[PDB]
Formats: C-alpha cells, structure tokens, sequence
C-alpha cells in the first residue's frame, strides 16, 4: 500500500530489481518498470544544453526494450532462430547493461558520472550500436565483424574508466578520439 | 521468477489451469520425444544400413561402366554429356507422415520422353552399354531411396531437437514459473484473508464493548 | 519440395557417365544450365567446384539429391559442412580407386 | 458467494464464456461450465413433439466437449498429425459454434430461432457430422471430400440464414430437400 500510494502521488520511479541487487548490478534500477515523467519538461534543458541528449536516450530504451523481448524468446527457443540484427541488438543491450547502466558509486571513476560524461557515454554506445548494424546490413557476418572488433568493443566498455576530474574539455576530446578511432576500425573491418 | 499476476480467485484459477495444461503438455510432449527417438534410431539404423547398401551398389555400378566402356573401346561421357537435353529419371517429394512428423520422403520416377540412352552411335558393345545403363539405374533408384531417407533423417532430427528443447523448456521454466505464481497468489490471498479476519475481529471488539457499555 | 526433380551429379568422370547413362542428370537447353556437371581434382579447381555445389544446392532450385563424389567432397568439406539444410540432400558416394570414408560424410557426422 | 449460491439453487445456468465474448461471438454461452436441470423432464415433451431433439443435442454436446478436448490437445502439440475422425470432429465443431451456435440477436432471421428450425439445424448439422465420419471410415481422403462438399457445408451454414419466418410447413420442406441432397453429395 505504501509503494502504490507513493507511485500514485510521485512523478518519478526508480524501481529497483533485487535480481540485479544481487550479482552487484547496482544501481539495480529495474529498466522496465522504471519511468520519468519529467522528460517532457527536460526536453527545453536538453535543448540547450545537450540537443541530442532525448533521442539518444529514446535510442537507448528502444535497444533495451528490443533486448528484453529478444532475450525472452531465446531463454524460451534457443538463440539459433535470432536473426543478425537481433544478435547485434542482444549484444549491445548486455553491453549497455554491463558497462553503461552498471556504474559503481564506491569506485573513483565513476562515483559521479556528469552530465557531459553521460551524454558522451550514450553517444558512444549508440554510435557503436548503429555502426555495427550498418556493418552487419552492408553483408559482413556478425561473428566476424565482433572478432575483428572486440577491440572497438573493449575501449566503448572502457569509456566508463574515463575520470570525470579530468575535466569537460579533456575527456570530451578522448570520447571524440574513441569514436573516431571506432569509425575507422568499424570501416577497416566492413572493406 | 514468477509471473506478474494480480492476486486473485479467478487468477488463481487461470493459473491453476496454466499450470495443469503445463503438465499435461510436458508429459505428452516428453512421451513424444520417446517415441520420436524410437523413430529416429530405426531410421539412423536404416542410414547404417543404406549407405553399406550404397557402397557396394556403387562398387558394382563402377564395375559394370568400366567394363561397358573396355567393351566400347572409347568413354562414352562424352556422348552422355551430349545427349543430356532432357532427363529420364525423376524424383517426386512425398509427404509421408511417419508418428506426428510429415517428413518428406524423396518418390522415383521415369520419364519416358527422353528414355532413349546413347547405345546409339556408340561404336560397339551395345548389350554391355545397356547392362550398364541398366545398372546405374539401379543405383540411382538407390541413390533416390538413400537421399529419402537421410532427408527424413534430418528432419527427424530437427523436429527431435526442437520437441527436446521444448520439453526442457516447460520443465524448467513454464512448471517453476506458474507453480511460483500459484505459490505467491495463494499467499496473497491469505494475507488478504487474514486481513479481512483481523478488521472483522476489531469490530466484533466494538460491538462488544458497545453491549457492555449498553 | 514438389519443384526439385532432379538428381544433381558433381562426382568424378566416371561417376558421372554412369549416372547420365541412368538419365539422373541432363543439360537444360532453354535454361543452359546442365543437372549433371562432371568435374574431376584436376579440372577447374576446389573454389569453381565448392561454387557449382552451392548453385546446385541454392540456385538450382529443380536439384532435389546432390550426388558429389568424395575425393571431391574432401576438398568441399566446409561447403558439406555448411550445407545443414535437409533439402536438397546430399550423398556422399566415392569415386573411382576410392573406398567411401563413413568418417568423411557430413550427413553420418551428425550422429 | 452469489453465483454460487444461484448454482446451488437454480435449475438452469447458462454460462458466460470470457473466450466467446471476446471473440464478439453471440450468444457468449459457454457450453462447459453451462447446464440445464430440465432435460430429464423435457424429455417428455420432445418426444411428444420433436422425438430426435434429445439425442440430437447429446450428440452435439459430444461433439463439442470431443473438440474441445482435441483442441486443448492442438494448442498444447500443433496439431500436425490429426486422424481424419478428428479432423472431422474440429471442422464440425467450428462449423457449430459459427452457425449454430453464434446467432445475430438483431438479425432478421435469427433473432428468434423457433424450436422446429432448431430441430431441423440440429439434424442437418449431425447428418452432417456422421456422414463425414461414415465416408471417413470407408476410406475417404478428408481433404478431398471437404474440397468436394464445400458446396454441402455452405448450405448447412446458410441453414441459419434460412428464415423463420415462411412458416414451420414450408422450412421443414426445405430441410428436408437439404439433407436429402446431402446424403448424395457424399457419394462423390
Ligand atoms: N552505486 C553503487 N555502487 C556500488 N555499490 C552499491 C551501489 N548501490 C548499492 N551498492 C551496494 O549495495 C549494498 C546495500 O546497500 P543499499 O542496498 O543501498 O541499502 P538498502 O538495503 O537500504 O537499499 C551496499 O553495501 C553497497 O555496497
């Protein structure tokens, strides 16, 4: 009664999973259930600030939202019926699980994400989600294109190491030089 | 690991329904994975058994050319070659429906528009090409046969893989899961029910403490 | 599927006289395209061969059982191992000089 | 507690089918869970007045509970392998709950079925069921037949559409000229 009360008279929730408690997934914020009704009036913020911040964001709950479904229909029949599309989409949503949601507030990087870093962070992973799509529609194979660019894959999990000490101005330059360097191993590995 | 289900009478009840239905698919699906697999070892079995056939009605067929071609004294794949406008021998897919799969099943058959062989212009040996043309259809009857029944093979095997998997599937995910549904509804119906008792209790005590004062 | 009548031949020379002495395979004239394609270890090569495999198996939609031979299915290994669809069939007779491998087919290697 | 209390007490129960309903499929009565206490003692008017009225309905309510045990089966298996009994027994059973059983209250011809078409629906669609059965039986391939008695099993399924309102002189004809027919297009 509390919760649903609360639920009633709140705007925003940030539910938690214990199944994500557990195995140290914290923060455990529950994807699903979780809402926000304040995006809508953050959209002016996001505008001036950082414009594509609401569709990088929408990007992020479409892949999540997919990957869910997605991993419901393989828990049930296997991963053999999946298409290539649906292969990069489980991909990338466990990477954004374990690398983007997944932020440990007792480490020194990443106790405070802000909201450059975040935004860099999504531009990233969305970036890496699309190029890897378009590389598996121009015809190259998934598993060759993950093992030619596992090491495209590591440094887009590693982003989350960057120091938010370091300043707006350096770790923006080094998210640029990340998906630069990306672009081109995502393009070496296509040719 | 449950559902996401309101806890109610009706909802138990639809869950005791799933769960039942649950379990009686598991049990016929599990005694059709058997008798599948019974299946499946009396055609691997039968594979054994045609490609030991295949064997040596090849070495025979390998034979019979070699000796019609010494007869003719020259290779007549070239004449063969030429003379392939159309082909004499057909394969019709049969949809043979073996326990509950339709597996299909490869059926032979001649065409006789372009039966004629190429005895003619041979040079010599026409009853050896003949013995030989004889022979290799045989083989080809056998080869049709073989191609059958390792096409059923395969998807028997399919069909096995897909109904196992299916059976794991319930057992493991389908039964735990409504059975944690049946579990979790059922205790909140009564804590809903003991709720209920303990506001029924409070105003027993008012009534009661109303006629003593009364 | 009722479409595919045929029987797709790429054994050995000699293999494959016998089976168009049997009439399995001919020469398609409004199609230019022949069912039964002799090719031998030394003619054309292991990729021209692994290339006629999978137009029989894929773009000649008429072949319904490929037979190959296996000296010449030793060099189309990964192509019979890529080849998991029941359909067409693929048999692996051997060639001339050349007993049949049970270890070399890919349809016994499932078991 | 008051459903259960009218069960108890009551005669008659013509249950709700959530399934039906939601299928727009009307009346939604749901023919398990439903039941009527006044067979026995109808029996005594339907054999003063239509004799076949009582066995016809325990036919059709064997059919239905044959089918919907069958179709639990199909849900639960695929229905990939059939006998051609019980291919029947679905197809029948379809063909009841679409035109027997589901009626258009505001229709002109079915908003009131009177008891003698009733009568006549029943044995046309029973008729229907045991011949298909008996040709099954004599060997018959159930896909060709139902190809070749399409024609048969469109005109029990217009038997709704037939009106009431020419009078039980004239549809009684006109059912008796339906089956008569259906008897000889199962000869083919
Ligand atoms: N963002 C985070 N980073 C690292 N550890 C966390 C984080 N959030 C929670 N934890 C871990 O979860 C444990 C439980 O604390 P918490 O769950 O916050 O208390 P409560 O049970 O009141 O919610 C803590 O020991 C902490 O280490």
């Amino acid at each position: 009664p509390v919760t649903t009360a609360t639920l009633g008279i709140t705007q925003v929730f940030w539910g938690l999973d214990k199944k994500l408690a557990q195995r140290k997934h914290f923060p455990s914020i529950n994807t699903s259930v979780s809402y926000s009704k304040y995006t809508n009036v953050l959209n002016k913020f996001y505008d001036s600030n950082y414009p594509e911040f609401p569709v990088l964001r929408d990007r992020m709950k479409e892949i999540l939202s997919n990957a869910e479904e997605l991993e419901q229909v393989v828990q049930l029949v296997g991963k053999s019926a999946l298409s290539d599309s649906d292969k990069i989409t489980l991909d990338v949503a466990t990477l954004i699980k374990e690398d983007f949601l997944q932020q440990n507030g007792y480490s020194t990087y990443d106790a405070f994400c802000p909201i450059w870093k975040t935004f860099d962070m999504m531009r990233a992973f969305i970036s890496y989600h699309d190029e890897a799509q378009k590389a598996v529609a121009n015809g190259a194979n998934w598993s060759k294109l993950a093992d030619s660019t596992g090491d495209v894959k590591h440094a887009v999990s590693s982003s989350k190491f960057f120091e938010p000490s370091r300043g707006e101005k350096e770790v923006h330059g080094e998210f640029e030089k990340l998906l630069s360097t990306m672009q081109e191993r995502f393009a070496e590995s296509t040719d | 690991n449950r559902e996401q289900v309101f806890p109610t009478r009706m909802t138990l009840g639809l869950m005791k329904t799933k769960l039942k239905g649950a379990n009686q698919g598991y049990s016929l699906l599990k005694r059709k994975s058997e008798a599948l697999t019974k299946r499946f070892r009396d055609i691997t079995k039968r594979i054994d058994d045609a490609k030991q056939k295949m064997g040596r009605v090849m070495q025979t067929a390998a034979f019979s050319l070699a000796e019609v071609s010494y007869a003719t004294g020259e290779n007549i794949g070239y004449q063969v070659q030429e003379s392939v406008s159309t082909a004499r021998f057909k394969v019709r897919a049969r949809q043979e429906n073996v326990s509950g799969v339709y597996l299909s099943q490869f059926e032979s058959y001649i065409d006789p528009e372009i039966n004629d062989f190429r005895l003619t212009g041979l040079g010599r040996g026409g009853q050896q090409v003949q013995r030989a043309k004889e022979i290799y259809s045989r083989a080809v009857e056998t080869l049709v046969e073989l191609a059958s029944l390792q096409t059923a093979f395969i998807i028997l095997d399919e069909v096995i893989k897909v109904t196992n998997r299916r059976v794991n599937a319930i057992e493991h995910v389908i039964i735990p899961r409504t059975e944690n549904t049946i579990a979790y509804i059922n205790s909140e119906l009564d804590e809903l029910d003991r709720e209920e008792f303990y506001r029924l209790k409070k105003v027993q005590e008012k009534k009661q403490n109303e006629t003593a004062k009364l | 599927a009722e479409k595919r009548t045929l029987i797709a031949v790429i054994a050995d020379e000699d293999t494959t006289t016998g089976l168009l002495l049997a009439g399995i395979g001919q020469i398609t004239p409004e199609t230019q395209e022949k069912n039964f394609f002799v090719y031998q270890e030394g003619k054309t090569t292991k990729e021209e061969i692994t290339d006629k495999f999978n137009h029989f198996t894929e773009e000649r939609d008429d072949i319904a059982i490929l037979l190959i031979n296996q000296h010449i299915a030793e060099n189309i290994r990964a192509r019979v191992d890529s080849f998991t669809n029941a359909f067409p069939a693929i048999l692996e007779i051997p060639s001339k000089d050349h007993p049949y491998d049970p270890e070399k087919d890919s349809v016994l290697k499932r078991v």
